[PDB]
């Protein structure tokens, strides 16, 4: 083992300065330690396989509303990283996708302290993508759920997809379906309402 | 067949930015 004392230090010098709870360390640890004892991956690129297990801890209870806010160290063989997450992501899932269908109300998902002001704008999100049908992977009402916290990333809205995934109890990674090929190359889910109030433009990465 | 899916996510990281500064290269 090589890699694996590299990758935990450089997973935790990342964690600890964006200020991340254990929830990512702890999580991030018990990732790598599958997929460094891997046939195929015999610690190609350090750097991805640690960025990727660190997406994969910080996918629900972690992501500062987007992934750039963390892409410190995303930005080297990033075409490794996504390529170790997936091998993870399939190996273990919360199997909150069981519901989807009382996010009808809306009204609950915003009780964390969040305005109307996303609310209004997540709807126009969500019927613009239903409309077009951009993600028939799910449900109609999949959409509404995760364009709140599309909603909320645009609005500069710190949010995690735990209180969509257990406080809303719609389903977590429904959101990451929707949100999938729900954008030809950019976030073209704003009707005309929507004036962006996070100016980034380029904004990949949730 | 599920091992076969690992790029799938390569562009969900390498890709997104790569293309996500191509309308943007000015």
């Amino acid at each position: 083992s090589r890699a694996m004392m590299n990758a935990f230090k450089e997973i935790t010098t990342m964690a600890d300065r964006i200020n991340l709870p254990r929830n990512i360390v702890d999580r991030t640890n018990n990732l790598f330690k599958q997929v460094y004892e891997q046939k195929s991956l015999k610690g190609r690129a350090n750097d991805a396989i640690a960025s990727a297990c660190l997406y994969i801890a910080c996918r629900q209870e972690g992501v500062p509303r987007t992934f750039k806010e963390i892409c410190a160290v995303s930005r080297i063989s990033k075409k490794e990283i996504g390529r170790c997450f997936k091998l993870i992501l399939k190996a273990l899932e919360t199997s909150v996708d069981l519901i989807t269908t009382g996010d009808f109300m809306s009204r609950f998902c915003s009780n964390l302290c969040l305005p109307k002001q996303v609310q209004m704008a997540a709807t126009h999100i969500a019927r613009k993508a239903v409309e077009l049908d951009l993600v028939p992977g799910r449900s109609p009402i999949s959409v509404a759920a995760a364009a709140i916290y599309m909603a909320s990333q645009a609005s500069a809205e710190k949010r995690t997809q735990k209180e969509i995934g257990d406080i809303a109890g719609v389903a977590d990674v429904t959101i990451r379906q929707s949100y999938r090929l729900i954008y030809p190359r950019a976030p073209d889910l704003f009707p005309t309402d929507f004036k962006f109030d996070t100016p980034v433009d380029k904004l990949p990465q949730l | 067949y599920g091992a076969l899916d690992m790029a799938d996510f390569e562009f969900e990281q390498m890709f997104t930015d790569a293309l996500g500064i191509d309308e943007y290269g000015g």
